[PDB]
RNA sequence: CCCAUGAACGAGGAAUUCCCAGUAAGUGCGGGUCAUAAGCUUGCGUUGAUUAAGUCCCUGCCCUUUGUACACACCGCCCGU
RNA sequence: CGCAAGACGGACCAGAGCGAAAGCAUUUGCCAAGAAUGUUUUCAUUAAUCAAGAACGAAAGUCGGAGGUUCGAAGACGAUCAGAUACCGUCGUAGUUCCGACCAUAAACGAUGCCGACCGGCGAUGCGGCGGCGUUAUUCCCAUGACCCGCCGGGCAGCUUCCGGGAAACCAAAGUCUUUGGGUUCCGGGGGGAGUAUGGUUGCAAAGCUGAAACUUAAAGGAAUUGACGGAAGGGCACCACC
């Protein structure tokens, strides 16, 4: 996996969670 | 059948007196038909014409826009309204070890006409020189583009739209640009590069018709 | 459609995408001063001469 | 590792140089490392010289010329052929090739 | 029709030439430029998109415009040829030189030959991205 | 082997074998198999060209430079859901 | 042929210049700043590097306002394809432009901290100064420019070299290192987990700074060599290739 798109991803996950713990 | 072509005129072009060559061409107009005229839709027509179909002898690389103000007895009666260089010949100085510099003047002349003039010159790389390149500094470019753009306007806003074709013709403006300059940093291809003419007076006839003949 | 002569001098070289034609060098003999290349086709001598529908024609040259 | 001492361009003694876009692909490429090449071509070609010079009104016109400065990617230079790969020791040879 | 004028003395036309690489104008105008003769793309004398930039292209649509010429009485012709110009090339397309031969093959006169490429002393932004056309 | 049986083929699409001198090609005899056995093959004679004394296309052969994270060597290696 | 708008500043333009870096290219004017050079000027150790702290900091991004030409994330459509959600095409929103606040990150790179000394050669180039046959312009004396030949000082670089070093690539520094110590700041300690979790802090947000562990693993990696392969380039050969 390109690292750009591993930090990408690291990056949603990241916001994902801060969404759901509210 | 109609064809659009049975119904227009052909008129000859008449150059201003300031060139040799008279009769520059012809040009169509669709003749007049109820309000459109035939004579003021010719008016405002541009011809660049090279300056070696315009004088017998002299370059061709300088071409003068001239326009058409008037037309009478089938004949177009034209007068200056630019000029400039050939996309080869302005190319084909722009070597790539030298400084080229460029001044531009807003001047006008005792007749009234506003005009915009571009001039052109190149530094010279010496006959003995081993450096390759021919570099002007930066207040040398200065002092040069001051001492054009000063020859420039004395040499048009002095005397009229008349003189002023006459020492454009054999571009005498950059051969004393290039004479004066060739103290601060010896030039190489001076020329008046362009000139439009960005006002003009209000017609009348007997200049126009002064400046022919 | 005018003709001449021409009459070869020098083989240049053989020519073609798979060796079809022969750049040859090419005298008039009626002006015996100037020399043209032709892709002529064929096996050719030194020295032969053709009569010819062409006075100034050139191709590809390398 | 390192290929070229200069990196394959000619930025030295600067931080920032603008980009132009490439002729034949429109990419983005500095102006130093951009590869140009400046044709003066005859606007006649060579078959068609005869017969514009025998139709011309002049005598003796000759016939202009044209200026086209055009700057490549990398890439698009390596596919026309401009430019081709060298070995390690004929890379650092920048003497241009004999014209 | 036509001029009134001697017949050895030559009329001269101005021919455009916008020879792109999709297809070629060639269009014959007055001194002036503002009042045209013919005007003839290589698009009207093909039936194939890709054929339009060809030199038979062009070809045909310089015989056409100087038949047309012919008729009407002009003999002789200034080019101004150009390319596309602006952000995009500054060559000229397939076409031109076809064009320009067919115009002299078929007994027109030339005259002066002037490139008048729109060429920007900077322009917009090029139509391709900053990574180019990539296929 | 003797009589009768004239179907189809009017020198045949695209892709496409093979051929430079006593060669291609036409032509018959011989050896192999063999109850005596050739539409095949292997030799021989006989008759016998304009074929071009070139190039690498689109065919392979990988020679030099070049890139490589391959070395089980691209039918490799490898990323992610 | 005209008018309008918003961008941008070609060619000249370079292994050239300036700037702490980011970065900086139409003319002219104003404003303050700066390096180098010149100096038989002045002060006289005032210096070097730097926790804390601070200024600036591409692009993208956020908020408000103005503008909106071009290009254009998203999106719509057309193609290509087994499929394409992509490459390619036609449009096109945010954005791209400017003003005021935010963000503080880049392969922000020379992947190379700063200051000082020493250690080869050569030809260039940029600025300043010094010296000198001769050639040109100022249409006249000197001077001043443009050349030419050198020298000196900083500067961007280049070539070369058994200085020396290095795993080598390669580097006149990445040398003066087991013959190891000129001064000083930041920083690494097998590969993953992971720049992740969590806490703190900053931010409107996006996110920035700081930053683990359990666990997993015998290699991961660097440079160079020989092969093999390449939808890389250039050649050569055989009528089992072509003409």
């Amino acid at each position: 996996m390109r690292a750009k798109w591993r930090k990408k991803r690291m990056r949603r996950l990241k916001r994902k969670r801060r969404k759901m713990r509210q | 059948v109609v064809d659009p072509f049975s119904k227009k005129d052909w008129y000859d072009v008449k150059a201003p007196a300031m060139f040799n060559i008279r009769n520059i061409g012809k040009t169509l107009v669709t003749r007049t038909q109820g309000t459109k005229i035939a004579s003021d839709g010719l008016k405002g027509r541009v011809f660049e014409v090279s300056l070696a179909d315009l004088q017998n002898d002299e370059v061709a690389f300088r071409k003068f826009k001239l326009i058409t103000e008037d037309v009478q007895g089938k004949n177009c009666l034209t007068n200056f309204h630019g000029m400039d260089l050939t996309r080869d010949k302005m190319c084909s100085m722009v070597k790539k070890w030298q400084t080229m510099i460029e001044a531009h003047v807003d001047v006008k002349t005792t007749d009234g006409y506003l005009l915009r003039l571009f001039c052109v010159g190149f530094t010279k790389k010496r006959n003995n020189q081993i450096r390759k390149t021919s570099y002007a500094q930066h207040q040398q470019v200065r002092q040069i583009r001051k001492k054009m753009m000063e020859i420039m306007t004395r040499e048009v806003q002095t005397n009229d739209l008349k003189e002023v074709v006459n020492k454009l013709i054999p571009d005498s403006i950059g051969k004393d640009i290039e004479k004066a300059c060739q103290s601060i940093y010896p030039l190489h291809d001076v020329f008046v590069r362009k000139v439009k003419m960005l006002k003009k007076p209000k017609f009348e006839l007997g200049k126009l018709m002064e400046l022919h003949g | 459609q005018p003709i001449k002569l021409a009459r070869v001098t020098k083989v240049l070289g053989r020519t073609g995408s798979q060796g079809q034609c022969t750049q040859v060098r090419v005298e008039f003999m009626d002006d015996t001063s100037r020399s043209i290349i032709r892709n002529v086709k064929g096996p050719v001598r030194e020295g032969d001469v053709l009569t010819l529908l062409e006075s100034e024609r050139e191709a590809r040259r390398l | 590792t390192k290929k070229r001492r200069n990196n394959g361009r000619a930025k030295k003694g600067r931080g920032h140089v603008q980009p132009i876009r490439c002729t034949n692909c429109a990419r983005c490429v500095p102006k130093d490392k951009a590869i140009k090449k400046f044709v003066i071509r005859n606007i006649v070609e060579a078959a068609a010289v005869r017969d514009i010079s025998e139709a011309s009104v002049f005598d003796a016109y000759v016939l202009p010329k044209l200026y086209v400065k055009l700057h490549y990617c990398v890439s698009c230079v390596i596919h026309s052929k401009v430019v081709r790969n060298r070995s390690r020791e004929a890379r650092k040879d920048r003497t241009p090739p004999p014209r | 029709l036509g001029p009134q004028v001697a017949e050895g003395e030559n009329v001269f036309g101005v021919c455009h030439i916008f020879a792109s690489f999709n297809d070629t104008f060639v269009h014959v105008t007055d001194l002036s430029g503002k009042e045209t003769i013919c005007r003839v793309t290589g698009g009207m004398k093909v039936k194939a998109d890709r054929d339009e930039s060809s030199p038979y292209a062009a070809m045909l649509a310089a015989q056409d415009v100087a038949q047309r010429c012919k008729e009407l009485g002009i003999t002789a012709l200034h080019i101004k040829l150009r390319a596309t110009g602006g952000n995009r090339t500054k060559t000229p397309g397939p076409g031109a030189q076809s064009a320009l031969r067919a115009l002299a093959r078929s007994g027109m006169k030339i005259g002066r030959i002037e490139d008048v490429t729109p060429i920007p002393s900077d322009s917009t932004r090029r139509k391709g991205g900053r990574r180019g056309r990539r296929l």
